[PDB]
RNA sequence: AGAGGUUCCGGGGUCACCUUGACCUAUUCUCAAACUUUAAAUAUGUAAGAAGUCCUUGUUACUUAAUUGAACGUGGACAU
RNA sequence: GGAGAACAGAAAUCUCCAGUAGAACAAAAGGGUAAAAGCCCCCUUGAUUUUGAUUUUCAGUGUGAAUACAAACCAUGAAAG
RNA sequence: GGUUGCGGCCAUAUCUACCAGAAAGCACCGUUUCCCGUCCGAUCAACUGUAGUUAAGCUGGUAAGAGCCUGACCGAGUAGUGUAGUGGGUGACCAUACGCGAAACUCAGGUGCUGCAAUCU
């Protein structure tokens, strides 16, 4: 018989992360979630109320609703040939903020500061990120660094 | 009569024939599922804001 | 060495294990009640043996816990039965000790009905001051190594006052 | 003793204060967690702790970096209000709670409104809200680890903080004077406990039973001639002494903290370094195996 | 797979002994789809902004001890 | 598990120490849980009313099960909850 | 800098053995009329900071300590793996090309950091 329950195939994944079992520390409850905050979903297996489904662990969504002990998260789910919006009522033990968005807002603050500094001057700023450019020309010195290496090694066995 | 039971062959190809569509996000999302205590207040906050803007504009 | 490194009795716990309930164990409660001046508490059997005659949750024992000077008073009244003699055993490796007497002999007899003979177990729990630190709720710590009661310390405290000796027949 | 390396490897410690036996985290989560739609609103608790020879009342909110104290009052500054003896008794707990309530209210600017129970009668009075005004300062009681008994003096600080003007939500059935048999309170017994009636009756009974115990206990009362019927006058005078100026004058400290540090550093052992640790190991090898 | 550790823990042999099993301790050889401290590669979620950012302050019957926040805004600034 | 206590030992109850869970949580197996979710005690009926929203199987139908709220009304507790 | 109360991260904090602690704090400690709770004022409750003590808790230090944490061109670009070939090989498997890349091990270092408030030669 096929078994397809709500917590099927969740043996290792709602597991409680060796030597970090037990109580949930208080900063989880002390974080503040507002509507529009982007949050990662990672289900705490010790807290059984308000758990997400096993599909939604690892998924990242936008908070749409904030309640007494939970937040509502919108997750796009690929169903067939399209995505569907999934509204999730998850207690805040299974939710943490997205550090990608945290560093994005620090990048927004940095971009605003650099544009304000370039407006204090008269120069352009060129404030887009650029990829890893190819390396420029070098002059590798040899003083103390004479190029010294030999050939491949023979086959010895050392069993 | 014995035959093929289930396969997911060709399903991703058919899924990507007409693309995989993202759900077309909007400004002003629906307040379906948002807290009713927030909704009842927000209706009145919006009504008072529009009233005050009409009074300040006329 | 210090006045707070002094071995003192916490409790003398007095145990009568009677492998049946009802009338005989109410007599066993009566003798501990009149001996100690406190009502005793009864103990149910943990499991069923069928050879000891006991069943689960059957109240097959009584015991009482006496603290303060009243435990010291029953200590001599039990040790005269033992002729102020104990053994190389009877002393725990944790520093507690205890023995067993019969007849609860004569000291403070009541109206004395047709009860019969009731032997009993005396067990004396020894420590030093500062033993609250494992018993209190807040900051429930552990007594350090120099302050822990040992078998040598409690047998030296016994071969001191009460003037007794051990291992001698 | 002598645990295996597998035991020490797989051992998971409790946090630090569960190890120390100071904090109930099961109580703390419930006491600190706010309604998430009350987004950054702090949740203040009246921490009431009883050491030997002190009573600590604090108003504490919580951040991720740590707890934050808004106003704190101790029973050892009750000498400046007049109470010099029995600083851990039920009445000193009441006066410490009243002190932190008045101090907190004039800190927030909320003391002219919400005067609280001025004339104290031992009635179960919970602080009500002024209509078309600011609401009373809601503060939840945090007793920590100590047990709730009918008449425990942490409910003394509960009663004192509620009487000072804080809305501290409680029920009347842990105060002294509650009967187990009937669901009614004794306001006169509670009012005696407020003004130290239970100490005064024992003072007037020890002198009549055995003067030796009345010389052991209450030696400080006979030292400066505090008669047993003036306890109510002392606590009464101290209550409006508290109410007239709860502003927290601090001590002069009679030294500076740099001198304190420089003088307490002379008795703090300093950790050794790699070089003298290795020198100790090598000299241990040489001495213990220098052919005796 | 050998080493070290004395016992009416039913080794027969002092009536404390070559011919002691388990157990304990430090080692040792080899493993696990339904074992695990770890832990990839490939596959996988989200973000990379005008529906944005900052400043001022309007509404509310929500929320706060308190225009304190929340949500939506007005007005202003920022479009190689 | 170790050390002790007349009958009492392999195992009856009593006492101490070690004890990260090697126990228990109705029932499979997996997950979870130590001032607890286990054991014992006290109070109790929220195993109640009404209506939306959500999740999983899904066609994003039904049924089942569950989640977070909202208006009540209660229980509990000193209270937060 | 010590200490307390409330903590954040939850072993660099735990565990074992030993030693030290001035001041204050904390603690043990003293009492049982009241509130309260026990078989037992041991715990819990109350009262006195009074009779005493740093013995313990607590804090710090020591250990070629166990554990834990961090780092390393240490193992090791090894194992595994994505991609490629009308590559090798009877096969099992393997080498190569473009990539990603561990773990155990072995060494070295470390052994709580800190927030609010109060107090202390
Ligand atoms: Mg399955
Ligand atoms: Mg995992
Ligand atoms: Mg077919
Ligand atoms: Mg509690
Ligand atoms: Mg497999
Ligand atoms: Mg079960
Ligand atoms: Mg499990
Ligand atoms: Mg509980
Ligand atoms: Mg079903
Ligand atoms: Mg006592
Ligand atoms: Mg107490
Ligand atoms: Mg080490
Ligand atoms: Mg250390």
């Amino acid at each position: 018989g096929k078994s397809h329950g709500y917590r099927s195939r969740t043996r290792y994944m709602f597991q409680r992360d060796f030597r970090k079992h037990g109580a949930v520390h208080l900063s989880t409850y002390l974080k503040v979630y507002k509507v529009g905050d982007i949050v990662d979903i990672k289900a705490n297996g010790s807290i059984q109320k308000g758990m997400p489904h096993k599909f939604y662990q690892g998924k990242t969504g936008v908070v749409y609703n904030v309640t007494k002990s939970s937040v509502g998260v919108i997750i796009n789910k690929m169903v067939g040939n399209r995505y569907l919006e999934k509204r999730l009522n998850l207690r805040v033990e299974h939710i943490k903020h997205s550090k990608c968005r945290q560093e994005f807002l620090e990048r927004v603050k940095a971009n605003a500061a650099k544009r304000a500094e370039a407006k204090a001057q008269g120069v352009a700023v060129q404030l887009k990120r650029q990829p890893a450019q190819p390396r420029e020309s070098r002059i590798v010195s040899t003083e103390g660094n004479v190029p010294q290496t030999l050939a491949p090694v023979p086959y010895e066995t050392f069993i | 009569a014995k035959s093929k039971n289930h396969t997911a062959h060709n399903q991703t190809r058919k899924a990507h024939r007409n693309g995989i569509k993202k759900p077309k996000t909007y400004k002003y999302p629906s307040l379906k599922g948002v807290d009713p205590k927030f909704r009842r207040n927000h209706k009145h906050a919006l009504h008072g804001t529009a009233k005050a803007l009409a009074a300040a504009k006329k | 060495q210090n006045p707070m490194r002094d071995l003192k009795i916490e409790k003398l716990v007095l145990n009568i294990s009677v492998g049946e309930s009802g009338d005989r164990l109410t007599r066993a409660s009566k003798v501990l009640e009149q001996l100690s001046g406190q009502t005793p508490v009864q103990s149910k059997a943990r499991y069923t043996v069928r050879t000891f005659g006991i069943r689960r949750n059957e109240k097959i024992a009584v015991h009482v816990t006496v603290r303060g000077p009243k435990a010291e008073e029953i200590l001599e009244r039990g040790l005269k039965v033992k002729e102020y003699q104990l053994r190389d055993r009877n002393f725990s490796a944790t520093g507690n000790f205890g023995f067993g007497i019969d007849e609860h002999i004569d000291l403070g007899i009541k109206y004395d009905p047709s009860i019969g003979i009731f032997g009993m177990d005396f067990y004396v729990v020894m420590n030093r001051p500062g033993a609250r630190v494992t018993r209190r709720k807040r900051c429930k710590g552990t007594v350090g190594n120099s302050h822990k009661t040992t078998k040598e310390d409690t047998v030296s405290w016994f071969k001191q006052k009460y003037d007794a000796d051990v291992l001698d027949k | 003793d002598a645990k295996s390396s597998a035991y020490s490897s797989r051992f998971q410690t409790p946090f630090r204060r569960r190890r120390e036996g100071k904090t109930d985290y099961y109580q703390r989560k419930r006491l600190v967690t706010q309604h998430k739609a009350k987004y950054n609103t702090p949740k203040y608790r009246l921490v009431v702790r009883f050491t030997n020879k002190d009573i600590i009342c604090q108003i504490i909110s919580s951040t991720i970096t740590g707890d934050v104290v808004l106003a704190a009052a101790y029973s050892h500054e009750l000498p400046r209000y007049g109470i010099t003896h029995g600083l851990t008794n039920w009445a000193a707990a009441y006066a410490t709670g009243l002190l932190i309530a008045r101090r907190t209210l004039q800190k927030l600017g909320l003391d002219e409104t919400y005067k609280g129970v001025e004339e104290v009668e031992g009635e179960y009075e919970l602080t009500e809200a002024v209509e078309d005004g600011p609401r009373p300062f809601k503060v939840f009681l945090d007793i920590g680890l100590q047990r709730t008994t009918t008449g425990a003096r942490v409910f003394g600080a509960l009663k004192g903080a509620s009487d000072g003007g804080l809305y501290v939500p409680h029920s009347e059935n842990r105060f002294p004077g509650w009967d187990f048999e009937t669901e009614e309170i004794d306001p006169e017994l509670l009012r005696s406990y407020i003004f130290g009636g239970h100490v005064s009756q024992y003072m007037e009974e020890l002198a009549d039973d055995d003067e030796e115990r009345f010389s052991e206990l209450f030696k400080g009362y006979l030292a400066d001639d505090i008669d047993a019927d003036s306890l109510e006058d002392i606590y009464t005078s101290a209550h409006e002494a508290i109410r007239a100026d709860p502003a927290f004058k601090p001590t002069e400290k009679k030294f500076t903290k740099e001198q304190y540090a420089a003088e307490s550093k002379k008795y703090r052992q300093t950790k050794l370094s790699k070089e003298e640790r290795a020198a100790r190991v090598a000299a241990k090898i040489a001495a213990l195996a220098g052919q005796q």
